[PDB]
RNA sequence: UUUGCUCCACACAAUAUAGAUGGAUACGAAUAAGGCGUCCUUGUGGCGUCGCUGAACCAUAGCAGGCUAGCAACGGUGCACUUGGCGGAAAGGCCUUGGGUGCUUGCUGGCGAAUUGCAAUGUCAUUUUGCGUGGGGAUAAAUCAUUUGUAUACGACUUAGA
RNA sequence: GCAGUCAAGCGUUCAUAGCGACAUUGCUUUUUGAUUCUUCGAUGUCGGCUCUUCCUAUCAUACCGAAGCAGAAUUCGGUAA
RNA sequence: GAACUGGCGAUGCGGGAUGAACCGAACGUAGAGUUAAGGUGCCGGAAUACACGCUCAUCAGACACCACAAAAGGUGUUAGU
RNA sequence: GCCAGCAUCAGUUUUGGUGGCAGGAUAAAUCCAUAGGAAUGUAGCUUGCCUCGGUAAGUAUUAUAGCCUGUGG
C-alpha cells in the first residue's frame, strides 16, 4: 500500500536544456538555452551546430528530451568545449526524432531513377512479408 | 424520431378491412391481401421472418386493429383500421401477445373497468364557413352600424402592416382531432344480456 | 486535396470548424460533419443558452410562421452558423449548400470510413486553459431536443459493434511485426534504408 | 513607434558676433532613425532651454551600440505618462538583452496596460542595475532564483495543412 | 502578474494511500473510501514520499493561482474524513411547539421526516444522501447528529435540514425556531 | 385503347455531369496527457519506448499495359460460382470457408510498338431516358356520372352500388 | 415626467428602516414648447365603440430579501409583462 | 445667422455596409504594372501572419464624420504614486 | 486566311539569387593578451542533521565550473 501519483514527464527549459529550431538562417540545427530572460524569452546559442550567440522566442524553438552540465550566464567558447564533453549531437543522431528528419532531407533528395528502385524494392519486400503471413 | 420498419398482417382477412383498401369494391376484383396471403402457406416461414425481425430490433410494437362495423346499425360496411400502442413488457413479449392474437376478438372489458379515467379522441361536428362572431366570441357592434354587426371593427394596426395571425376571421367551424380528458368511466355494457 | 471529407465535429468550436467548411465548400470539397451533438463554443453555459435565448424571440410579428425557423437539432445548429457565411441567396451557394451534409452521432456510411479533424478549429487548441466552455450536446437540449438520448445510445454501440474492429487490426499489425524481421535483414531491406525507406 | 536605433544627439544655439563657443547638449534617444532622431533632439531642448531649430543646429548625430548585447541585463526603467486626465511618472523593471528593447517593449507596456503611445511618454532615464535585490518588483525578482527551472505546458502545434489524421497532441 | 510557479504540500498520514491519474483522485482507508475528479481546474499533482504530495501551477494567473492553496484543502478534507470521520451535530430550536423528527424509509429510501413546525400541518421530507449515518443523540434534550467521511455531502445533508426549516412571513427575530449547526467536528473524540 | 408491364441481361441511339482522372486509408477517451510493446498482484500497477505533423501508409514497372517461353514459390490479387455468419441510426454494406479459373513485375528471357511526323484533353468516367431483339414472372385500379349526409359556398370530405 | 450621486438635517436617542434641504449627473418622448426637413394636382381633424399586439417605469397574483417586521395591517426593494 | 477656405448643387469613380456633401481620387477607348483611402476567420479579393501586454462581461467589445451615454461607485483584475 | 509552339531580340515590368566595394566607436561584440569586480558563489574546507555519505549551512574570489566589469590588439 503505497500512494503512486502518475508523474508529469515535461521537458524544462533551463539552463543547458538544448533546442531543435525551426524559425528562420538558423532552422533545423541544435542549440543550448544558457541565460532565460523570462517567460518566453531566453538568450540560445550553439557554436558547434553554427548557431548564434542570440535572444530567441521559446514560440521559435522546441525543447528536446536531451541536457547538459552548462553553468549560467557562460559564454559562446565555454559552451562549445561543455557540448564535446557531453558530447551532444552524438546522442541526438541517435534518437529517432534525428533519424526520422535525416530520413525525410533523404526522401527529397531521391531521383527519377532511385525512386523506380526504391518501387521494385518494396514490390521485392511485400512478396517474402506477404510470405510468412500465411504460414504463421 | 420513431420509424415504422414492419407490417405482418394476418393469414386471413375478415370482408370489412380488405374494403378499406378500396374506392370502388364493387368494380374491383377485390385483389388485396392475394399474393401476402401466399407466404402463409410456406409452416410460414416467410412470415416467423418479420416477427423474429421486430422482437431483434425495435423498441415500439402497434397492434393493428379494425371494427366490426357491420354488426352495428350504421350504413358503413367499410371498417376503420386502427393503430394500436402495446404497453405490457418486453418487446419479445408484446410480438407473441400479438402473432396469439391475429384475426383474434378483443372486447372492452380486456382493456375498460369501472370508476377508469379516459381521454377521448373525435375528429369534432362539422358546421361550416361560420362568421367571426361564432366561430370567435367576438362581441356583435351595435345596431347602428352601416355595412353589418357581426364582424370584428378593427381587424388590426396602422403597422405592423399586415393582418395578424391573432386575430379573428371567417372560417370553418368543427370538423376539428380534439383530445379531451378524465371520461369517469360508468359503465362496462354487455350487448348477450337482457 | 479528394473526393469527400469526413471531420469529426467533436472538440470543435462552431464558430470556427464552422469556417473552414465554408470556406472549402465554395471550392469544391464535398463534406460531412459529423458527430456533432459535441460541439462547443468559447463562453459559460449558463449564457449561450441567453445568445441561445433570443434567435428566438425574433420572430415574424404577424404571423409566427412564414418567419425565422429555430431549429434546435445540434446538426442544424452548426449548420446555420456555416451556412450564414455562404452566400445563398445565390446558385454558386446553394451549389454549394448540398456539398455539406451533418448529423449528430456517426451513422453509417460513415461509421465505417475514416474521420479528421481540423486543428486550428479544437478546443483544445484555442483555447487557453481555464475558460469554461460549452457542449452543443447540452445546448440543443435545452431548447428543445427531444433526441439527445437516443443519441447517446447509439454512440454506446457504435463506440464498439467498434473498438472490437480495433482489438482485432490490432493483433494483426502485429504479425506483421513478428513476421516482418524473418525477412528484412534481407538484401532487400538495407539498400532500401539507403534511399530512404 | 518602430524598430528603435539608441542615438546621440550634441545640438547648439547658432553661433554669434556677440557669444561665440555656445556651451552643446548631449541627448540619449530612442527613436527609429536620424529624422525621429534631429527631431525627439529639439522636442526636448525647448522645455530646459531657449532654442528651437532655427535659433539652433545640430553638431552630431551618433549611433550608439549594446557594448555586451549577446549578456542579460536588469534595466530599471523611469518614466513620465500624460495620460487621459493629469501626468504621472513610473519606475518600470524590465529584464532584457539590450537598451534599444528595454526601450521598446517598454512603449508596448505603456501603450497595453495605461493606453499611452509615443506621443505620450517621456523615457526620463533607463539604468542597467548592477546588483539584484536592487531590483524592487516581484514581476522580476520571480526570475534572480537558484538554478532556474519550468515547463511549456499545453503546447500548441502549428500546422500549415486544413486537415489532420491523429487528432492532437499537447505533451512537451 | 502571470506567478512562474507555485506549490504546497498535502500532508500524507498512514492506512491512507492517495492513487492520482489525471485530475481522478482516491482517499484509500481506515473508515472506508473517497474518490474525487478535478478534470475543471490544472493543477500537476507531485510525489516525494508516501507522507507527501505536491499539489504545483507553472504560470497561473491571479485567478488560476487561489485554485491551486482550494484544491490541497479540498484532497485533505477526502483524507481526514477518511481516517478521524466528520460529525455535524442539530440543535432542536423552539418557543412553543414541540419539534418532532425521526426517520422513515419509502422505497430504499432514507427521509429525514421533519413535523408540527410551528404548528405547520405539514410534512417536510430531506433526502439522507448516501456515504450518510442519523443518530438522535440521547443525554442531550432535543440533537440530531450526521455522521460521515464525506464531509463535501454531510455539511450539506445537514445545511439542507436546517434551510427545510425556514419561518415564512413573519419577522426572523421574535420567531427564532428551526434546526441549526451547532456543532462542527469528527467522528474520533480528543481530536 | 394497339401484343402493354415488371425484373435481370446487351445492343444501338441518345441526354446530361457545381465537375473520377491511383486509394474517403474505420479505435475509444484525455490533452496540467496519452499511444504502442512487454511483465505482473489485472491496478489510476511496474519496466522500456514513440511523438516534435500524412513529406505518412497502401497500391504503383508490361501497345491505356500486347502475343508468347522458362526458373523460383504455394503466396499475392482480378473475375465470376457458393458455404456459413455478422449489420437497421440512412441497415442496401462487411467479413469468411470451400472449390472453379485467369494475370502474375517474386527472379530470367524473346519478339512487337515508328509516319499521332517538334505540343495540342488527344477522347478509356458515370447521369437519366427511348427504341427493337431475347431469358424468368405477375394478370390492376382510380376519376367522372349515379348515390349517402356523420360533410358542404363551390371543389373537398364521408359513404353506398354487377 | 421619472431616476441617480454627496448628506445640513428630520426620524424620541441615531445622517441614510423610511425621508431628505443646499446642491449636482442623467434618462425618457405618454406633456408642452422650439423648429420648419416630408407632404397644399388633399396622407379623411377630436372623442367613444370594436379588436389584436408590444413595452415595464409592477396596481394585483407567484417566490424572496429590508423595516421604526411581536401578530394582524402596512411601508421600501428584487426577479418578473 | 455671419467670417476664411474647400466641397456639393453641375461629378461619376474605390472606400465609409447603406448615405448629395466625410476619406481617397476628380472620368476619351483599351491593354500591362504600382498603389490610395480602406482592408486581409467566412460572407469577400487578401496572413485563422509574427510580436509584447490587457480583458470574461446571468445585457462584453469591435474603429474617424456616425447614428451616443454621465456624475458617482467596485478587496473583479492589471500597472503605478 | 484561321489557330497556336519554340527560339533570339526589343519596350515595360515582376520575382529571385550570388558576389565586389564604401561608411560606422575605421561597427559594437565574441576571440587573444592586460587590469579591476563580485554572487543567485563552483571546487575545496568547517559545522549541524541524517541508512555508512549527500543535504543543507556557512565561509570564501578560480582552485577539480565559470561569471561580470574595464584597458590594449
Amino acid at each position: 500500500t503505497d500512494s503512486i501519483v502518475k508523474a508529469s514527464n515535461w521537458r524544462l527549459v533551463e539552463v543547458g536544456r538544448v533546442v531543435l529550431i525551426k524559425k528562420g538562417q538558423s532552422a533545423g540545427k541544435l542549440a543550448a538555452i544558457v541565460e532565460i530572460i523570462d517567460q518566453k524569452k531566453v538568450l540560445i546559442d550553439g557554436p558547434k551546430a553554427g548557431v548564434p550567440r542570440q535572444a530567441i522566442n521559446l514560440g521559435q524553438v522546441v525543447l528536446t528530451p536531451l541536457t547538459f552540465a552548462l553553468p549560467r550566464g557562460a559564454r559562446t567558447a565555454t559552451v562549445s568545449k561543455k557540448w564535446a564533453a557531453a558530447a551532444v549531437c552524438e546522442k541526438w543522431a541517435a534518437s529517432s526524432w534525428a533519424k526520422k528528419i535525416a530520413q525525410r532531407e533523404r526522401r527529397a533528395a531521391l531521383t527519377d531513377f532511385e525512386r523506380f528502385q526504391v518501387m521494385v524494392l518494396r514490390k521485392q519486400k511485400r512478396y517474402t512479408v506477404k510470405k510468412a503471413l500465411a504460414k504463421a | 424520431g420513431l420509424r415504422s420498419l414492419t407490417t405482418v398482417w394476418a393469414e386471413h382477412l375478415s370482408d370489412e378491412v380488405k374494403r378499406r383498401f378500396y374506392k370502388n369494391w364493387y368494380k374491383s376484383k377485390k385483389k388485396a391481401f392475394t399474393k401476402y396471403s401466399a407466404k402463409y402457406a410456406q409452416d410460414g416461414a416467410g412470415i416467423e421472418r418479420e416477427l423474429a425481425r421486430i422482437k431483434k430490433y425495435a423498441s415500439v410494437v402497434r397492434v393493428l386493429v379494425h371494427t366490426q362495423i357491420r354488426k352495428t346499425p350504421l350504413a358503413q360496411k367499410k371498417a376503420h383500421l386502427a393503430e394500436i400502442q402495446l404497453n405490457g413488457g418486453s418487446i419479445s413479449e408484446k410480438v407473441d401477445w400479438a402473432r396469439e392474437h391475429f384475426e383474434k376478438t378483443v372486447a372492452v372489458d380486456s382493456v375498460f373497468e369501472q370508476n377508469e379515467m379516459i381521454d377521448a379522441i373525435a375528429v369534432t361536428k362539422g358546421h361550416g364557413f361560420e362568421g367571426v362572431t361564432h366561430r370567435w366570441g367576438t362581441k356583435k357592434l351595435p345596431r347602428k352600424t352601416h355595412r353589418g354587426l357581426r364582424k370584428v371593427a378593427c381587424i388590426g394596426a396602422w403597422h405592423p402592416a399586415h393582418v395578424m395571425w391573432s386575430v379573428a376571421r371567417a372560417g370553418q367551424r368543427g370538423y376539428h382531432s380534439r383530445t379531451s380528458i378524465n371520461h369517469k368511466i360508468y359503465r362496462v355494457g354487455k350487448g348477450d344480456d337482457e | 486535396v479528394e473526393p469527400v471529407v469526413v471531420i469529426d465535429g467533436k472538440g470543435h468550436l462552431v464558430g470556427r470548424l464552422a469556417s473552414v467548411v465554408a470556406k472549402q465548400l465554395l471550392n469544391g470539397q464535398k463534406i460531412v460533419v459529423v458527430r456533432a451533438e459535441e460541439l462547443n463554443i468559447s463562453g459559460e453555459f449558463f449564457r449561450n443558452k441567453l445568445k441561445y435565448h433570443d434567435f428566438l424571440r425574433k420572430a415574424t410579428a404577424f404571423n409566427k410562421t412564414r418567419g425565422p425557423f429555430h431549429f434546435r437539432a445540434p446538426s442544424r445548429i452548426f449548420y446555420k452558423a456555416l451556412r450564414g457565411m455562404v452566400s445563398h441567396k445565390t446558385a454558386r451557394g446553394k451549389a454549394a449548400l448540398e456539398r455539406l451534409k451533418v448529423f449528430e452521432g456517426i451513422p453509417p456510411p460513415y461509421d465505417k470510413k475514416k474521420r479528421v479533424v481540423v486543428p486550428q478549429a479544437l478546443r483544445v487548441l484555442r483555447l487557453k486553459p481555464g475558460r469554461k466552455y460549452t457542449t452543443l450536446g447540452k445546448l440543443s437540449t435545452s431548447v428543445g431536443w427531444k433526441y439527445e438520448d437516443v443519441v447517446a445510445k447509439l454512440e454506446a454501440k457504435r463506440k464498439v459493434s467498434s473498438a472490437e474492429y480495433y482489438a482485432k487490426k490490432r493483433a494483426f499489425t502485429k504479425k506483421v511485426a513478428s513476421a516482418n524481421a524473418t525477412a528484412a535483414e534481407s538484401d532487400v531491406a538495407k539498400q532500401l534504408a539507403a534511399l530512404g525507406y | 513607434m518602430a524598430h528603435f536605433k539608441e542615438y546621440q544627439v550634441i545640438g547648439r544655439r547658432l553661433p554669434t558676433e556677440s557669444v561665440p563657443e555656445p556651451k552643446l547638449f548631449r541627448m540619449r534617444i530612442f527613436a527609429s532613425n536620424e529624422v525621429i532622431a534631429k527631431s525627439r533632439y529639439w522636442y526636448f531642448l525647448q522645455k530646459l532651454h531657449k532654442v528651437k531649430k532655427a535659433s539652433g543646429e545640430i553638431v552630431s548625430i551618433n549611433q550608439i551600440n549594446e557594448a555586451h548585447p549577446t549578456k542579460v541585463k536588469n534595466f530599471g526603467v523611469w518614466v513620465r505618462y500624460d495620460s487621459r486626465s493629469g501626468t504621472h511618472n513610473m519606475y518600470k523593471e524590465i529584464r532584457d538583452v539590450s537598451r534599444v528593447a528595454a526601450v521598446e517593449t517598454l512603449y508596448q507596456d505603456m501603450a497595453a496596460r495605461h493606453r499611452a503611445r509615443f506621443r505620450s511618454i517621456h523615457i526620463l532615464k533607463v539604468a542597467e542595475i548592477e546588483k539584484t535585490a536592487d531590483v524592487k518588483r516581484q514581476y522580476v525578482k520571480q526570475f534572480l532564483t537558484k538554478d532556474l527551472k519550468f515547463p511549456l505546458p499545453h503546447r500548441v502545434q502549428k500546422s500549415t495543412k486544413t486537415f489532420s489524421y491523429k487528432r492532437p497532441s499537447t505533451f512537451y | 502578474m502571470k506567478y512562474i510557479q507555485t506549490e504546497q504540500q498535502i500532508e500524507v498520514p498512514e492506512g491512507v494511500t492517495v492513487s492520482i491519474k489525471s485530475r481522478i483522485v482516491k482517499v484509500v482507508g481506515p473508515r472506508g473510501t473517497l474518490t474525487k475528479n478535478l478534470k475543471h481546474i490544472d493543477v500537476t499533482f507531485t510525489k516525494v514520499n508516501n507522507q507527501l504530495i505536491k499539489v504545483a501551477v507553472h504560470n497561473g494567473g491571479r485567478k488560476h493561482v487561489a485554485a491551486l492553496r482550494t484544491v490541497k484543502s479540498l484532497v485533505d478534507n477526502m483524507i481526514t474524513g477518511v481516517t478521524k470521520g466528520y460529525k455535524y451535530k442539530m440543535r432542536y430550536v423552539y418557543a412553543h411547539f414541540p419539534i418532532n423528527v425521526n426517520i422513515v424509509e419509502k422505497d430504499g429510501a432514507k427521509f429525514i421526516e421533519v413535523r408540527n413546525f410551528l404548528g405547520d400541518k405539514k410534512i417536510r421530507n430531506v433526502p439522507v444522501r448516501d456515504g450518510v449515518t442519523i443518530e438522535f443523540s440521547t443525554n442531550v434534550k432535543d440533537e440530531i447528529v450526521l455522521s460521515g467521511n464525506s464531509v463535501e455531502d454531510v455539511s450539506q445533508n445537514a445545511a439542507d435540514l436546517q434551510q427545510i426549516c425556514r419561518v415564512r412571513n413573519k419577522d426572523i427575530r421574535k420567531f427564532l425556531d428551526g434546526i441549526y449547526v451547532s456543532h462542527k467536528g469528527f467522528i474520533t473524540e480528543d481530536l
